[PDB]
Protein backbone atom coordinates (compact mmCIF):
# COMPACT_ATOMS: atom_id res chain seq x y z
CA UNK A 1 0.00 0.00 0.00
CA UNK A 2 2.00 2.67 -1.16
CA UNK A 3 5.14 0.95 -1.08
CA UNK A 4 3.95 -0.47 2.45
CA UNK A 5 4.54 -4.05 2.89
CA UNK A 6 1.50 -5.44 4.49
CA UNK A 7 3.02 -8.74 5.89
CA UNK A 8 0.44 -10.56 7.89
CA UNK A 9 0.65 -12.89 10.55
CA UNK A 10 -2.08 -15.35 12.68
CA UNK A 11 -1.22 -14.16 16.01
CA UNK A 12 -2.11 -10.43 15.37
CA UNK A 13 -4.98 -9.19 16.81
CA UNK A 14 -8.55 -9.79 14.58
CA UNK A 15 -9.62 -6.38 13.15
CA UNK A 16 -6.85 -4.70 13.28
CA UNK A 17 -3.95 -3.42 10.71
CA UNK A 18 -0.58 -1.79 12.46
CA UNK A 19 1.39 0.52 10.32
CA UNK A 20 4.67 -0.24 11.89
CA UNK A 21 8.22 1.98 10.86
CA UNK A 22 10.52 -0.73 12.06
CA UNK A 23 13.72 2.02 11.95
CA UNK A 24 11.69 3.06 14.99
CA UNK A 25 10.63 0.10 16.32
CA UNK A 26 13.43 -1.74 18.21
CA UNK A 27 14.10 -4.61 20.69
CA UNK A 28 16.41 -4.58 23.34
CA UNK A 29 17.63 -7.75 24.95
CA UNK A 30 19.61 -7.06 28.44
CA UNK A 31 22.90 -8.11 27.60
CA UNK A 32 23.96 -9.95 31.10
CA UNK A 33 26.49 -12.05 29.54
CA UNK A 34 29.31 -10.51 30.96
CA UNK A 35 28.51 -11.03 34.74
CA UNK A 36 28.32 -14.70 33.48
CA UNK A 37 30.64 -17.18 35.08
CA UNK A 38 33.34 -19.12 32.92
CA UNK A 39 32.36 -22.79 33.75
CA UNK A 40 29.40 -23.66 31.13
CA UNK A 41 25.81 -23.19 32.71
CA UNK A 42 24.71 -20.41 30.28
CA UNK A 43 25.25 -21.16 26.67
CA UNK A 44 22.92 -17.77 24.53
CA UNK A 45 21.82 -19.79 21.64
CA UNK A 46 20.40 -16.97 19.35
CA UNK A 47 16.89 -17.35 18.73
CA UNK A 48 15.10 -18.58 15.51
CA UNK A 49 12.09 -17.31 13.20
CA UNK A 50 10.68 -17.92 10.67
CA UNK A 51 8.91 -14.95 8.35
CA UNK A 52 6.81 -17.81 6.63
CA UNK B 1 55.68 -25.90 91.34
CA UNK B 2 57.67 -28.44 92.90
CA UNK B 3 58.03 -27.70 96.19
CA UNK B 4 61.30 -27.81 97.80
CA UNK B 5 61.63 -29.81 101.13
CA UNK B 6 65.30 -30.19 102.44
CA UNK B 7 67.26 -32.55 103.94
CA UNK B 8 70.21 -32.76 106.82
CA UNK B 9 73.55 -33.70 105.40
CA UNK B 10 72.93 -36.92 106.33
CA UNK B 11 69.27 -37.08 106.91
CA UNK B 12 67.24 -39.34 104.78
CA UNK B 13 66.37 -38.78 101.59
CA UNK B 14 61.97 -38.40 100.95
CA UNK B 15 60.61 -37.05 98.18
CA UNK B 16 58.86 -33.78 97.38
CA UNK B 17 56.82 -32.61 94.91
CA UNK B 18 56.34 -32.36 91.56
CA UNK B 19 54.26 -29.14 89.06
CA UNK B 20 52.03 -30.19 87.49
CA UNK B 21 51.95 -29.51 83.30
CA UNK B 22 48.33 -29.40 82.30
CA UNK B 23 47.31 -29.65 78.43
CA UNK B 24 45.14 -27.25 77.62
CA UNK B 25 43.13 -27.29 73.66
CA UNK B 26 41.47 -24.68 72.10
CA UNK B 27 40.11 -25.36 68.84
CA UNK B 28 39.16 -23.07 65.90
CA UNK B 29 35.26 -23.04 65.89
CA UNK B 30 33.02 -24.46 63.54
CA UNK B 31 31.47 -21.60 63.36
CA UNK B 32 32.13 -18.16 61.21
CA UNK B 33 31.85 -14.57 61.10
CA UNK B 34 30.38 -15.10 57.56
CA UNK B 35 28.20 -12.70 55.39
CA UNK B 36 26.86 -13.60 52.49
CA UNK B 37 25.38 -11.27 49.69
CA UNK B 38 23.55 -12.51 46.29
CA UNK B 39 24.01 -9.71 43.64
CA UNK B 40 21.34 -9.82 40.84
CA UNK B 41 23.40 -11.03 37.82
CA UNK B 42 21.63 -8.10 35.97
CA UNK B 43 22.54 -5.88 38.20
CA UNK B 44 26.47 -6.34 37.77
CA UNK B 45 26.06 -5.60 34.43
CA UNK B 46 23.63 -2.71 34.87
CA UNK B 47 25.28 -0.88 37.25
CA UNK B 48 28.79 -1.40 35.21
CA UNK B 49 26.95 0.44 32.56
CA UNK B 50 24.78 2.64 34.86
CA UNK B 51 26.58 3.72 37.86
CA UNK B 52 27.96 7.08 38.49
Amino acid sequence: VKGIPVVSDIDCPANKMYLLNLDKLAIYSFDQSDADQSNGKITYIPLRYVDE
Amino acid sequence: QGVVGGRTRTGALANDTQGTIKGASLSVPDYYIKHQFDVGKDEIVNSDATGK
